[PDB]
Order: C-alpha cells, then sequence, then structure tokens
C-alpha cells in the first residue's frame, strides 16, 4: 500500500525476468519506453490501479488487529469504514 | 481433540459452505476440493478454558461448557442437605 | 492450591467433608460446616496456611453473623497486625467481649498469640496425624514437610501404638526402587504398613511405575488392611497433580526444641560402639549442642541467618569425622582447639554458606561452643566441664547424659540460648504475623 | 603401522600428544605442552603384537618413569643442588613434586627450631635465581620455569606467613591448612610412596603424567577449595562447587588433580554433547579409577540430566559402600575406589543452581567466591621484578578499592581485579621505560584507569592517587609526540585544545599496550578526529605508514563481515573483516611489514558481533572461523571501536580492550567553525579562482565574530526543537550554508558598494544561522528567534524579517532587497488530483527556496513534520522543476533492508570502474541524483536497538562510500544526495533516530 509493489518479490534474477516480461507486454499494448525507470513506473502504476485490498477486521480491540489500524501505510491508503454493531432497526 | 489450536482450513467446514453438484457436494479445503458425505459429523473438543479460540470459530461454533465449576458446588450441596434434612420430599 | 502445588482440593473432597457434617437449625449446620472444614483441610496445610485459613474462615462466618460494628472493629485489628493501617477499634461497654480480649493480645505486642486466637475460636479438635490417618479411608498418603525435619520417626511411633507393621523403604538407586516395587506388591497382600522415604528424588520413576501402579490398584481397597505412606519435601520437586489428588495429604509441622534435639543427637551416639578416647565423647557432646544450636538458628530468618540454610545429619557426620581425626592425629592435650573451629566453621558447615554476613555467625558459634577451658556454659543454665581425671568413658557418657536431664528449656530460649537478642525475635514474630494478616485480607477482597 | 596410534593417545591420556619410537622400541612420549618424557625401559615391539597389550605396558611404565625422574631429582636437591641445575634435566611434573617434598620437609623442621628467616632468604634467592634464568631461556623450558615459579612463590609466601605468627600454635594452625607433600621413607610399592596431607587428611599421589600445565596462582581461597575437595574425598563423597561463572571452579578441580598427579577428565556438559558418549566415558573412569569433573553440570536437558544424575549416584553409592562391582548402563562393570566425580554448578537466571535430589546425599556442595585480589596482586608484582611487592599490592588494591567507593557509580566502571591484572599487565612494558618501582605502577594506573574516567571522577582519581602514593614530577615522551600531534592537526584543520590534546595523548599511549581500542562519546565528540589525528602523527614520528579500514559494524551481517557458511553445500566465502586480514597474513605481497594496519568499527557494537571475534580480544591474537580455520593477527594490525554508547556490551569485552571515554567534546564552538570554514574553502578552490577565493574568505572573517554568536547559540537551547539535535552538531549546517550563500553572489561582489556588500553578507549569515538553529523549530519560535538573532548581532546591520530576501535582475546586474513574490496558478478540472500538483503559497516558496539552498551545500536534509504538511511535495516540486537534480523515491516500512535502498538506486545508477576511485557509483545520467527516503523513522531496530538502514545512510552521508555486501569491496558514491521526510517521533509508530546520523542533516520542521 505505501508503494504499489513489494520490492522483495521481484529482485535479482527474478527482477530481470520481470523486467523482460514487462518489455513484452508494454510493447504488445503499443508503447515502448526509452529508460529502465520509464518501465518500472508502468509496472507499479498498473498494480496501483488493478489491485484492490479490502481488510475485514472484527475486533479492532484485539492487539493484532490494532496493529492493522496502527500501521501507517494501511491507515493512510485505506478507507476506514465502521459496521461494528447491528442496530435495533436492522435487527 | 485440541480445539484451542485450530487452523484456518477447516474454516469452510465450520461455516456451512459448499459447492453443490448433480449428486456430489464439494468443500474447499486449503487447495483440494473434497466431497462431503452427509453421514459425516464434526465435534471440536478443548480441555483448557484458559486457551482462547479465534473469533471466526467462536461465532460459528456452539460453545458448550462441560465444566465442574465452583458454581456446581452450590447446586450439589443442596441435594446432599435435602437428603439429610427432608428425606421424604427428596425421595418424591 | 494456586500458591502451592501440594495444597490441592477436589470438589469431591469438600462434598465428602460436608456429608460428615450430619452423620437456627440452618445457623447450627452452618457452624457445623466451618468446623468440619477446619477439621479436615487444616491437616494438609503448613502452620502459616493453618493460621491464614483460621483468620479467613473466622471472618467468613462472623461478617454474615455478627454486627456491622463488629466487622470494622476486627478488620481494623487485622489491619494493625498487617502494615495496612493502625487504629483503635470502636469501644463499647460490654458490647463485645471476645473481640475486646483479642485487641488486648495485639496491643500487648504479642503476635503469635493473636494469630492463634482465631484457631481457638473455632472450638475444633485440631486433628493429630494419627486421628486423621485413622479416620481416613484410603490406603495411600503423602506427607510433605520442610527439609529441617522428617516425619519418618513420627510414623514409627504411629505404627507402634496401633497395628504395628512398619516397613521403611528408601528409594535410592536401581536396587532400592527395584526392591521397593517388590515390597510394595507383597505388603498389600500381607497388609503391612509401608513407607516410601523421599520419593521426590526418585520421581522420574513415579510417573512411570507408581503413577500407573497406584491408579490400577482399586483392588487395594479389596486387599488386606494396608496403608502406604510417602514422604515429600514442600520446597522441592513438584509431584504429579493427578497422583497427588488421589492420595491423602498431611504436613508434618512439628519442630523440636533446642534441648530436645541435643538429646536426640546424643541419643544415637551410643550405638556406634567404642573406638575412640573418653575425651572424644566430650567433643561429640560439644558437637551435639553445636548442631542443635545452628539448626535452631536456621528457621529464624531473616533475623538470625540471612537465608534459609539446611544442615544435615551429614553435616554432623562430616564434623564428627574431623573430630575423631584431630584427636587421632594429636595428643590428648586440650589445646588442639584452634583448627578444630576453623575447619568446622568454614569447610564442614561454612561450605554451603555463600554470604559473608552468615559466615561470621557460624564462626562466632564455634568461638563459644569449642574453645572453652574448665567451664563452657553452652547455655545460661547449663555448664559443661571438661573430662575428669578419673577418665571413665562409661561414667562420662552417663555424666553428659545427666547434664541434659538436669536442664529444662526456658521460655525465652530462642533469645537466651541462641545468643541473638530478644528484640530480634519479636521483630520476627511481627513479620510472620504480617504475612498471615496480609494473605487473609487479600483473600476476603478477592471473593 | 603403530605410529598412527599416537593421534588417538591425546584423547585417551589427556596430558600426552604423540608417542616416540625407535620403531622396534618406544623411547618415550611427548605431552600436549611440548615436554618430552623418556621411559626407563624402552618397550619392545613386534608386528604381531596387540595395541591393547603394548599400550597397557606404556601406561604402567609412564607412571614408573615419573617416579624414577622424581626420586632421582628429589635426591639431588637433598644433596644441596641449585634448582637452576635440576630444571634443565628433569621433566616438570617430577621437579615440582621434588620441590614440594623437600620444601615440606625443610619447613616441618623449621617449625620446631623457628629458623624461618634463614630458610626464607634461602627460598627468596632461589626465586630471584629462577627469574633471571627465565629471561635468557629457550621457549620450551620457559614454560617449565614459569610453572615452577608459581610454586616457589607459594613456598616463600607460606614461610613468610609462618615467620609472622604470634606463637607456635598459630604456626601449627596455618601449616595444617596447607597442602603438605609427604613421602614414606619406610616402604615398597613406590607408586604408592608419595602421599599428601591437608587439614589432617591424607591422599595418595597417583603417579600419572600431567605434563607442564598452566599452573594457577596459589590463593588462600584456592587452598580452601583444595581443603573442601580433600574433606569430601576422605569420606568417599563427590566434590561439588557451585558459584558464578569466571570463579575457576573447574580449573580448581583440574589443579587439585595435578597436585596429586592426576589428569582430570572434564565433561563440558550440554555443548551439544551426546549421552551415549558420556555413558561410555563414565564406565572408563570407574574402571581406570580417574577423576571426572562435570563442567557446568547445570546446563543439561531434563531427559539427559535425569539419566546422567542417576548413573552418577551409582558411582558415588558404589564408592561410599565400596562395592567391588556396580551396575550402570545395565551391565556389571567393576569399580576402582580411586574414582571420583566432581560437579561445578554455574548459576541460572533464577539463582545459584542445585544438585538433583539423589546427588544431595552423595556430594558436598561448596561456594566459590572471587579471590580477594590483594594476594594475586602481590605475586604478580613478585614475578615481574618486585621492588617492594607487598607494599604495592596493598597500595594498588586500596587505591582501586578506594576509587570504587569514591567515584560515581557509572556503568562501564570496573574496579574489580580484572582491572588490576590489566594495570599490572600494562605495567611490564612500562617497567622497561622506568623502574620496577611504584612510579611505574602509578603511571600504569593513569594509563588504564584514567582514559575511562569522566570529569567528576577524574579528580577523585588524582586526589586519591596522590593520597595513597606519590611517585614523580616529570613524564617521558612529553615533547616528542606532542609536536608530532600539533603538526598533524594544523594540517588536518583541527585546534589543539586542553581536551583534544588530552584525549590524543590518552589514545597514543594506549595503542602501544592495547591492540583493541574502544572510543566512547556523544555524536560529534571528536573521536574520528582524535584517532585520525594520532594515527597521522605516528607516521611523522615513527616513519611507519598506516592502512586504515573504516567499517560500519552493524550495516553488514555477522555473515557479511566475519564469514558466512551455507548449511548444505558448506561453501565457504570470505566476508569483510576476514578478507582484509588475508591481505596482511596470507599474501603480504606489497609492504605490510613496515605499515600499521587499523581496522575501525564506526557503528554501534553488540555482543553477537564481538563474541564472533572474542578470540582476537583474548591473549590468543588469532581469529577463529565458524568452519575451517584460525587466522593469527600481527602486532601491526589494531582494531578500533568508535561508538556513542556501551549499554549492550559485557564488562568482559571492555576489560580485554582499552577504553577511552570522551566526557565532553574535544573542541570549542569557535574552533569548530574555524576548521569548518577552512574545510569549506578547500572545496571551493577546485571550482573558484584564487582572487575570488581570497576576497570571499576575507568577507566571512569580518562579518561574523564569535562574541555575538555566543549568545545566539545559548538562546538556541531556550527553544523547543522538533527532532532534537545538539547545538554543536548543528554548526556544520550554518557554515556550509553561509559559505555557499556568499559564493552564490560572488560575481556581484566585484562591482558592488563596500558598505552595501557587508549588508548582503550579514543578511545571508543571519539567514543561514537561523535555519541551522531554529529550522527545526515551530516557526512561531522561528519568528521569535529571528528577533533574538537581530538583538545579538550589530544593531545597525541588516535586520532579519520572516520572509526577508535578496533579489537581482532578470536582464541586468542589479541590487535590491524585496520579499515574497508569487507566480499565479490556473489548472484545469482534470489536473485537480495529481501526485505532482502544487498551489504555491508565501510559505511554499519560503521552504522550497531554503530546501534547495541546503542541497547546493550538499548537506543532507530531514524534513520533519505532521502528515499532510507538504514535506514530500516541497521536496519533490523544487526538484521536479530543475535540470540539475533528479529524485528517486524510497518508502521505508517497519522492517525495510539496506538492499532495498541499493536495488532502488541500481535502477537510476551506473557503476564505473575508473582507476581514480576504483569502483564508483555515480548516477546513470550525467547530472545530480537525490534519494528521497520517506518515513525514515519507521524501520525498526535490532533487539539491542540499532536500525541498520539509518546507519547505512549515515555511511553514505559521512563516508561517501560503502562496502559491497557480497563482492566485498569499497565503492565510492559520486554526486548522490540523501534527503528524508519523517514524522515527529512523538507520533505513534515512530522510532527514535541516532544522533550520529541526524548530525549530518539539516532539519526543517514544516
Amino acid at each position: 500500500l505505501a508503494n504499489a509493489d513489494i520490492p522483495d518479490l521481484f529482485q535479482g534474477e527474478e527482477y530481470d525476468k520481470l523486467l523482460n516480461n514487462l518489455r513484452n507486454k508494454t510493447r504488445s499494448l503499443g508503447l515502448l519506453l526509452d529508460t529502465e525507470q520509464e518501465l518500472y513506473d508502468w509496472f507499479v502504476g498498473e498494480i496501483a490501479k488493478n489491485l484492490h485490498v479490502v481488510f475485514t477486521i472484527c475486533d479492532p480491540t484485539n492487539n493484532k488487529s490494532s496493529a492493522m489500524i496502527s500501521s501507517p501505510a494501511l491507515f493512510n491508503r485505506c478507507i476506514i469504514n465502521w459496521m461494528g454493531d447491528w442496530d435495533t432497526k436492522t435487527m | 481433540q485440541d480445539g484451542e489450536f485450530f487452523d484456518p482450513i477447516i474454516s469452510r467446514l465450520i461455516s456451512r459452505e459448499f459447492n453443490h453438484a448433480g449428486n456430489r457436494v464439494t468443500v474447499e479445503i486449503g487447495d483440494h476440493e473434497v466431497d462431503v458425505s452427509g453421514d459425516f459429523k464434526l465435534f471440536i473438543h478443548s480441555c483448557d478454558p484458559s486457551g482462547d479460540i479465534p473469533i471466526f470459530l467462536r461465532s460459528r461454533v456452539r460453545l458448550v461448557h462441560f465444566v465442574t465449576n465452583k458454581e456446581s458446588i452450590e447446586t450439589r450441596i443442596f441435594d446432599i442437605t435435602l437428603t439429610e434434612e427432608n428425606a421424604e420430599m427428596q425421595r418424591k | 492450591g494456586q500458591f502451592h502445588w501440594f495444597y490441592g482440593i477436589s470438589i469431591g473432597q469438600f462434598l465428602s467433608c460436608f456429608k460428615r457434617v450430619f452423620i437456627t437449625r440452618v445457623d447450627e449446620i452452618l457452624w457445623l460446616l466451618y468446623q468440619e472444614v477446619y477439621c479436615q483441610f487444616s491437616t494438609a496445610l503448613d502452620k502459616k496456611f493453618k493460621m491464614i485459613m483460621a483468620m479467613t474462615m473466622f471472618c467468613l462466618y462472623k461478617f454474615d453473623i455478627e454486627s456491622e460494628q463488629y466487622k470494622e472493629a476486627v478488620l481494623t485489628m487485622i489491619g494493625v497486625l498487617s502494615e495496612s493501617s493502625d487504629g483503635v477499634p470502636k469501644l463499647t461497654v460490654d458490647t463485645n467481649n471476645d473481640l475486646r480480649y483479642l485487641w488486648d493480645y495485639v496491643t500487648t505486642k504479642s503476635y503469635i498469640s493473636a494469630l492463634n486466637w482465631f484457631k481457638n475460636e473455632f472450638f475444633v479438635d485440631e486433628w493429630n496425624i494419627a486421628d486423621v490417618v485413622a479416620n481416613s479411608d484410603n490406603n495411600y498418603f503423602t506427607m510433605a514437610s520442610e527439609r529441617d525435619v522428617d516425619g519418618t520417626f513420627k510414623l514409627i511411633e504411629l505404627a507402634k501404638a496401633s497395628k504395628e507393621s512398619l516397613k521403611i523403604i528408601p528409594l535410592g538407586s536401581i536396587e532400592n526402587l527395584n526392591y521397593a516395587q517388590e515390597e510394595i506388591s507383597k505388603s498389600k497382600i500381607e497388609g503391612g504398613w509401608i513407607l516410601l522415604q523421599n520419593i521426590q528424588m526418585s520421581l522420574s520413576w513415579v510417573k512411570t511405575y507408581l503413577h500407573k501402579h497406584v491408579e490400577e490398584t482399586k483392588a487395594a481397597e479389596e486387599h488386606e488392611k494396608f496403608k502406604m505412606f510417602m514422604t515429600c519435601h514442600l520446597t522441592g520437586d513438584k509431584l504429579p497433580a493427578p497422583l497427588l489428588q488421589r492420595t491423602d495429604r498431611f504436613v508434618y509441622e512439628d519442630i523440636p526444641g533446642i534441648l530436645d534435639t541435643v538429646k536426640d543427637l546424643w541419643g544415637s551416639q551410643f550405638f556406634t560402639g567404642k573406638i575412640s578416647g573418653v575425651w572424644s565423647v566430650y567433643c561429640t557432646f560439644l558437637l551435639s549442642w553445636f548442631h542443635a544450636l545452628i539448626t535452631a538458628r536456621t528457621r529464624l530468618v531473616p533475623h538470625g541467618f540471612s537465608k534459609k540454610y539446611y544442615f544435615n545429619d551429614c553435616d554432623f557426620q562430616f564434623a564428627s569425622v574431623y573430630l575423631e581425626n584431630v584427636l587421632a592425629t594429636n595428643s590428648t592435650n586440650n589445646i588442639p582447639w584452634a583448627q578444630v573451629r576453623d575447619h568446622i566453621a568454614t569447610i564442614v558447615y561454612g561450605g554451603k554458606i555463600d554470604e559473608e554476613k552468615d559466615l561470621e555467625v557460624v564462626a562466632k558459634l564455634c568461638a563459644h561452643v569449642f574453645c572453652g577451658s574448665d567451664n563452657l556454659q553452652i547455655v545460661p543454665g547449663v555448664r559443661i566441664p571438661q573430662p575428669l581425671l578419673q577418665q571413665s568413658e562409661e561414667e562420662e557418657r552417663a555424666r553428659l547424659t545427666a547434664i541434659l536431664s538436669n536442664t529444662i528449656e526456658p521460655a525465652d530460649s530462642l533469645s537466651s540460648w541462641l545468643q541473638l537478642p530478644r528484640e530480634s525475635i519479636l521483630n520476627y514474630e511481627r513479620l510472620q504475623a504480617k504475612e498471615v494478616a496480609s494473605s487473609t485480607e487479600q483473600l476476603l477482597q478477592e471473593m | 603401522h603403530h605410529d598412527q596410534v599416537s593421534k588417538f593417545m591425546k584423547k585417551m591420556f589427556g596430558s600426552i600428544e604423540s608417542i616416540i619410537f625407535l620403531e622396534d622400541f618406544i623411547t618415550g612420549v611427548r605431552s600436549v605442552e611440548g615436554e618430552v618424557l623418556n621411559l626407563n625401559e624402552k618397550i619392545e615391539l613386534k608386528d604381531s603384537i596387540q595395541a591393547q597389550e603394548w599400550l597397557n605396558i606404556l601406561d604402567t611404565e609412564i607412571k614408573l618413569s615419573v617416579f624414577t625422574q622424581f626420586r632421582d631429582c628429589l635426591g639431588q636437591i637433598k644433596d644441596g643442588t641449585d634448582i637452576e641445575v635440576v630444571v634443565s634435566k628433569y621433566i616438570f611434573q617430577a621437579i615440582l613434586l621434588s620441590a614440594q617434598v623437600m620444601w615440606t620437609e625443610l619447613v616441618e623442621k623449621c617449625l620446631q627450631t623457628n629458623q624461618f628467616s634463614k630458610y626464607w632468604k634461602e627460598v627468596d634467592m632461589k626465586i630471584k635465581g629462577l627469574l633471571d634464568k627465565l629471561n635468557k631461556s629457550s621457549d620450551n623450558v620457559k614454560k617449565k620455569i614459569e610453572a615452577l615459579l608459581v610454586e616457589y612463590l607459594h613456598f616463600n609466601n607460606v614461610i613468610g606467613q609462618l615467620k609472622n605468627c604470634s606463637t607456635k600454635e598459630e604456626a601449627r594452625l596455618l601449616w595444617a591448612k596447607v597442602q603438605k607433600f609427604y613421602q614414606k621413607n619406610d616402604t615398597l610399592d613406590d607408586l604408592n610412596s608419595v602421599f599428601i596431607s591437608q587439614s589432617g587428611y591424607l591422599l595418595q599421589y597417583k603417579f600419572e603424567y600431567i605434563g607442564i600445565p598452566e599452573r594457577l596462582i596459589y590463593t588462600p581461597l584456592l587452598l580452601i577449595g583444595f581443603a573442601t575437595l580433600t574433606d569430601s574425598l576422605h569420606q568417599k563423597y563427590g566434590g561439588c562447587f557451585f558459584g558464578p561463572a569466571g570463579t575457576g571452579k573447574t580449573e580448581t578441580v583440574k589443579a587439585f588433580g595435578q597436585n596429586l598427579g592426576r589428569v582430570v577428565v572434564v565433561f563440558n556438559c550440554d555443548d551439544s554433547f551426546d549421552y551415549q558418549v558420556l555413558s561410555r566415558l563414565l564406565v572408563g573412569i570407574t574402571q581406570i579409577g580417574a577423576w571426572g569433573c562435570f563442567d557446568e553440570f547445570n546446563r543439561l536437558d531434563e531427559k539427559v540430566l535425569s539419566a546422567v544424575s542417576a548413573n552418577i549416584q551409582q558411582i558415588q553409592n558404589g564408592l561410599q559402600v565400596g562395592k567391588s562391582h556396580i551396575t550402570l548402563l545395565e551391565e556389571e562393570t567393576p569399580l576402582s575406589p580411586h574414582t571420583a566425580v566432581f560437579i561445578t554448578l554455574n548459576p541460572g537466571y533464577n539463582g545459584r543452581s542445585e544438585l538433583p535430589e539423589n546427588l544431595k546425599k552423595s556430594f558436598r556442595e561448596f561456594s566459590m567466591k572471587s579471590p580477594q585480589s590483594g594476594t594475586i596482586a602481590e605475586m604478580i608484582l613478585q614475578i615481574m621484578g618486585f621492588e617492594d611487592s607487598k607494599s604495592l599490592a596493598s597500595k594498588i588494591v586500596h587505591f582501586l578499592e578506594l576509587l570504587s567507593s569514591k567515584c560515581s557509580s557509572m556503568n562501564h566502571y570496573h574496579f574489580g581485579l580484572r582491572t588490576l591484572k590489566g594495570v599490572l599487565r600494562n605495567c611490564s612494558p612500562l617497567i622497561s621505560e622506568f623502574g620496577e618501582g611504584e612510579k611505574t605502577v602509578v603511571e600504569s594506573l593513569k594509563r588504564v584507569i584514567l582514559p575511562s574516567l569522566g570529569d567528576t571522577d577524574e579528580l577523585v582519581f588524582k586526589d586519591e592517587l596522590s593520597k595513597i602514593f606519590d611517585s614523580a614530577g616529570t613524564p617521558l615522551n612529553s615533547k616528542a609526540i606532542v609536536q608530532c600531534l600539533k603538526d598533524a592537526g594544523q594540517r588536518s584543520g583541527f585546534s589543539m585544545s586542553e581536551e583534544f590534546l588530552k584525549k590524543c595523548m590518552q589514545f597514543y599511549y594506549m595503542q602501544k599496550t592495547q591492540q583493541a581500542l574502544i572510543l566512547v562519546g556523544k555524536a560529534g565528540c571528536g573521536k574520528t578526529a582524535t584517532w585520525k589525528t594520532v594515527i597521522d602523527a605516528m607516521a611523522i614520528f615513527d616513519g611507519h605508514a598506516n592502512v586504515v579500514y573504516v567499517i560500519d559494524t552493524k550495516v553488514l551481517t555477522k555473515e557479511s563481515l566475519y564469514g558466512s557458511m551455507l548449511k548444505a553445500t558448506l561453501e565457504w566465502r570470505d566476508g569483510l573483516f576476514t578478507s582484509i586480514l588475508r591481505r596482511v597474513n596470507d599474501d603480504i605481497t606489497g609492504t605490510f611489514k613496515n605499515s600499521r594496519i587499523w581496522v575501525v568499527f564506526d557503528s554501534d557494537l553488540d555482543p553477537e558481533y564481538v563474541e564472533a571475534m572474542n578470540s582476537v580480544l583474548d591473549d590468543n591474537k588469532i581469529l577463529t572461523l565458524p568452519n575451517g580455520e584460525r587466522l593469527p593477527i600481527p602486532p601491526n594490525f589494531r582494531i578500533l571501536f568508535e561508538t556513542d554508547n556501551l549499554d549492550h556490551t559485557t564488562p568482559a569485552t571492555i576489560t580485554r580492550c582499552g577504553l577511552l571515554w570522551f566526557s565532553t567534546d574535544v573542541c570549542s564552538i569557535s574552533s569548530k567553525i574555524d576548521h569548518l570554514l577552512n574545510k569549506s574553502y578547500e572545496a571551493l578552490d577546485n571550482k573558484l579562482s584564487m582572487f575570488e577565493l581570497d576576497k570571499l574568505k576575507d568577507l566571512i572573517s569580518d562579518s561574523f565574530d564569535m562574541a555575538s554568536l555566543t549568545n545566539i547559540f545559548t538562546c538556541s537551547n531556550d527553544l523547543v526543537h522538533i527532532l532534537g539535535v545538539r547545538t554543536f552538531n548543528k554548526l556544520e549546517t550554518a557554515v556550509q550554508l553561509a559559505v555557499h550563500l556568499i559564493s552564490s553572489y560572488r560575481q556581484w561582489f566585484q562591482n558592488l558598494d563596500d558598505k552595501s556588500l557587508k549588508d548582503v553578507i550579514t543578511l545571508l549569515i543571519k539567514r543561514s544561522l537561523l535555519y541551522a538553529l531554529a529550522g527545526d523549530s515551530t516557526g512561531e519560535s522561528q519568528r521569535a528567534f529571528i528577533q533574538t538573532i537581530n538583538t545579538y548581532f550589530g544593531h545597525d546591520s541588516q535586520e532579519l524579517s520572516d520572509y526577508s530576501t535578496i533579489v537581482i535582475a532578470n536582464d541586468k546586474l542589479s541590487f535590491s532587497s524585496f520579499c515574497s513574490e508569487i507566480p499565479s496558478v490556473s489548472l484545469e478540472a482534470h489536473e485537480v488530483m495529481r501526485p505532482d500538483i502544487v498551489i504555491p503559497t508565501i510559505d511554499t516558496i519560503k521552504h522550497e527556496k531554503i530546501f534547495y539552498d541546503l542541497l547546493n551545500s550538499k548537506r543532507g536534509i530531514i524534513l520533519c513534520g505532521p502528515p499532510g504538511s507538504g514535506k514530500t511535495m516541497i521536496m519533490n516540486n523544487a526538484l521536479r522543476n530543475s535540470s540539475l537534480y533528479d529524485v528517486v523515491g524510497i518508502n521505508f516500512s517497519k522492517d525495510t533492508t539496506t538492499e532495498h535502498i541499493l536495488s532502488a538506486l541500481h535502477r537510476h545508477t551506473n557503476y564505473v570502474t575508473t582507476s581514480k576511485g576504483l569502483t564508483l557509483l555515480p548516477k546513470s545520467d550525467i547530472k545530480n541524483l537525490v534519494l528521497f527516503c520517506d518515513e525514515i523513522n519507521l524501520p525498526k531496530l535490532d533487539k539491542y536497538g540499532s536500525q541498520n538502514v539509518v546507519l547505512f545512510l549515515r555511511q553514505l552521508m559521512e563516508k561517501q562510500g560503502f562496502w559491497k555486501t557480497p563482492e566485498n569491496k569499497w565503492v565510492t558514491i559520486e554526486r548522490i544526495h540523501i534527503v528524508g521526510a519523517c514524522n515527529p517521533p512523538t507520533d505513534p509508530g515512530r522510532i527514535p533516530m541516532s544522533e550520529r546520523f541526524t548530525r549530518h542533516a539539516a532539519i526543517l520542521y514544516l
């Protein structure tokens, strides 16, 4: 969420394989990108617009679920929404 | 036998989730889709009340306490008292 | 049971106790309960927890039964015994007399008396291990105790006075456990009593052989009148709870006086025969007093010794061995005395001591017990003179036994005999009061 | 082969290493120590002979051969032969026993006559005689003399004590406590002829070879331990001493054995040790009748411990009863009654450990205590060349003891004996310079104890040192080093202050003695300056070059640094710390012999990393590999540690190394500035004409005087600072800015009015001074401080306004002062949300200008501020606009690695292998690059508490180059900038940053 990639997943050789596959799809769509930087920023931007994370936390009181809301990355880039109880009408 | 510890995968078997077919009824467990009988029954058993179970389970699960508490003493001393106090009415 | 492993209770133990309560009516039966519970469960607790359960159960009854003015008066007293608060309770002519008698104990700075007050107020016969055993309807018993003492010798006189059949079984090596399991299966058929000395050490075996063996033996009820006893140590390896709950429990809390222990040390010494000088028996007598004086100091802590130290019959043995050796290697001239003290005070007994504070105390005891020309005066009343010229070894045994039989241990023994001050003893009495008073208040508020 | 058995003997004997043949005949054996024992009868061999048969004869003959060498020797000394004569021809084990027996005999008679003095000098002379023999001796016999010295000192000590006794009873008491070595002049079975008396109890010397082991100094405490061991054994009980680690409990049991001619088998328990092996060894010990010591018995696993403890009972119960055969490991094995079991019990976290219950009536527990040091001190002084060893030992200890009671309780202060052994160790080279006098001791006290003390305690040392003993007026090496130190600093830029000279002197004198050096101080104390100055001064004074390797300790892993092994292929690759040593050791191809090698660790030091090097810190001076090797370190190769705190490190680690505590900063505020200015001017010389430079340096000197600034820096403290950094470390921020702002307007200084010029200077300096003290302030405070600057600066001089600016023309050189001018923004609907959109404010321009100015200085920037305060945008938009700099965005998370930083850089950076810097890492394009590290106070810290990712940036900011993690080489980064944003660390989630990193940053709280 802070970035829109997990750096670790694609590093070293697996970075080069991603980088190769990236050039293939980019051209297939019809755009060639001058620099190595021009490429990665397509990749990240694609993730940012196609991947959507919804968290479902039940007791925010729990110390492990507190850490979710705490986490800055999640707090800033998530839309916090509250459904904590059923009201008498909805019951 | 150990309800305190509980992995996620049983999960779809706890919530009643299934994918129904012409004759076969399938449930997803971790990876493999396996067929459910219907003669099949499930019970989860725990030994220590100290051990805390996941909120997922606790909500889908019927929690029943087979515990011989200190509260059980009040109930059981009356039965012993009445047998030695009014044996005619405890008999009847 | 939460504080200590040996202090377990099942619900069934309370039920079986409440059944015995039968075989203002509601008020009398209530008073019958408190008494019967004090009677059965006082036995499986040590002196501290006896006093704790006394004061607690007293307030458990009287807070419901007596006045609200009673409640704060006794509680403002239990607050004075503890360090919670100090006050004078609300005073009314003839209003309360038992309660007025209690505060008199607390105000007189007399602590042990005020703690035992709640025990007397139960109006119960505090059951002697014999009575408990006799009433008890099981073939198994575990009696734990502090390492200072062992109820092994209480069990000898318990068996002698009724039903005989005493069999002491040490659990030592493979041989002892192996002989042990043989003597166990045969004694139940025979119906003889059996004792299993210091199981805690041989425990790994318990969980495998004894844990299964005692569990399987429901035919032990079917078998001839037989009773198995096991000795534990409270400070020590934790017994399996399931085996513990199945078996009846007692705490041997019986502490001998200084003089009594001297007499008990000296008592066996004649069984060894005769191998040494007449003079030696005097040194063996000296050690008898010495050992009984440090053991007496061991319990009194912190005032007294810095930590609880445990001294053994092994410590006496290693000391007497050194004494035989010094008299064997030197002349009969008295002056060898210098290095007798050093070796007793620093290797034999000062060995386990680690704190410098306490090492000086063992030395200062040796200063008084060992060096001494013509007259020693171990205690205020008793003087030990050095061997007579007649040099009769049989006379001197009898003379030194006679000196024990002449003396009777004073009221103030812990301060007069152990040369430590009276004000220290009171400080200690105050603290064990505070510990009982605290733990009771804690218990009341928790429920 | 036969000869191939010698390998395995080391195991089954313990004392010997390899066996000597004439092939057909066994001439003798040699010990693990190097000592050669020759047998009486050389044992004959034929091809069809069994090992069991021939070796069994050797065990017998090896003991006999020791008796022979003992009686031969004892008889010689009895016939008035000087001990110097005997040493050269007899094995140590023999000569030791001979001394003991004669000593004992000679003192036994001397108790009767009271002729102590006549025997004392006599002994004292043999001691001196042995000492001078040692200096001129072959390394092998050097061991033997030293080993004997331990004993002869014991002899004389006991006699002296005996001389002193009030009466004869007093003397017979003291003598009883001692270990007295008797021989039976009565009898046959010679192996059984020697026996030992102590506390009345006797104990037969078995004749086993011991070789020449490191013999423990005799202490009263040692004898008492010996006395408890003899008291337990006499009654057929097991010896057991509990107590804290480092009290030498197993060493005692080793020594107690030796004294009685026994090689004790020590079981180090729970060093991943098998039960099956121990069970075998226990049968062997009960058969062979040996002594086994359980070294740290407490550390066993419960299943093992039960099993072992039960076995041990068999042995000790077998002995107490005396059973001929006992059953253990479910087989009938015979039991020697010479057998004994010893248990050492290290304490847990819970308490001093206990024996299992069964062992409690089978053993005798004793409490080991650290030796009262006085006795150790006296002997150590005796060995070196005494003068008055008794007075020094009393005096040194009193003083050390006195310091302890009189100094402040400070964490790293150790006035324990370890410390006096160290004073004494340092003393030996010192004696060479001066005397075996107190004066040499006095100097060694201040050479060790003083560099680690802090100002309050620094006088307590001086007051009580002179209070206890006064030695001398004047110091050697006083002029010569000092002029070599002044000359090095003038060249480096530094000012020789009270303190900078002092801590430079303290350091110089320590490298001499110590090979591991520690420098502890606040961030910006002067450490790097002290050592870099001293090391530089030594190449002037000695003529020896230095080769420095500065490594950030905690940036790299233990595997990256010491040597990392891969679990399956077991493939061994070098590391960093080990690989730079192989240049010196393995292949000194160039000049290393005449060079001085220094490996500096600039980062925080922790147990795990120092433990993996503890062997170099030991008296060993060798490096032990995880797998494969030990590499020895030369006397040139010194390891330094510069760090800010110690909390993690062990007192054991400190006392192996030399510690240099920097109580306060070496240098004056002014003096810092002075150096800083000149350091800044040198950068400009490479890009500015001398005429320009000469004029601009003149300007700076006359515009700002120290008297004004002193109040300004004082008032800086009376102010609330977000992301707090101390005044002294903020200084580089002023001067670097100030000089750049003036070198900015250099061209307009050619033709402008001299009164007006000063106003341009003063304004810039008043500005640069503001952000450097109050830049991290509220700005509500900035405004307040602006007036404080104006107040303390000259009243007439151009005053500072909140938005005050200096302006020059678009098309013509001009000069006027106008502030707060804004371009006006119109944007379309679609433009509204965009990761790069700024609606410029009076304050956006204000921050963007200063932010850009700092980068021109090239000082790192920390933009600290609340979320959504615009710290990211101000940074981004000022640079997304300019052609010069190019931004690279890294977000940090609670657990981000230093490789993520590298990988993100690799995308925009190109390494070039130019011979100028070797490897370099400039940006992949020609113009300057900016790393933006967002959420810099987010990555978490080692359990010790040290965030490596931050230290890595600190490496880049300060060193300007980093070490390659896999390939192991130095790459110097060219033209790359570090900028960071963080939240206030009062906010949740946030981690406190090391002053050692934030010192290189300009902090702007927005």
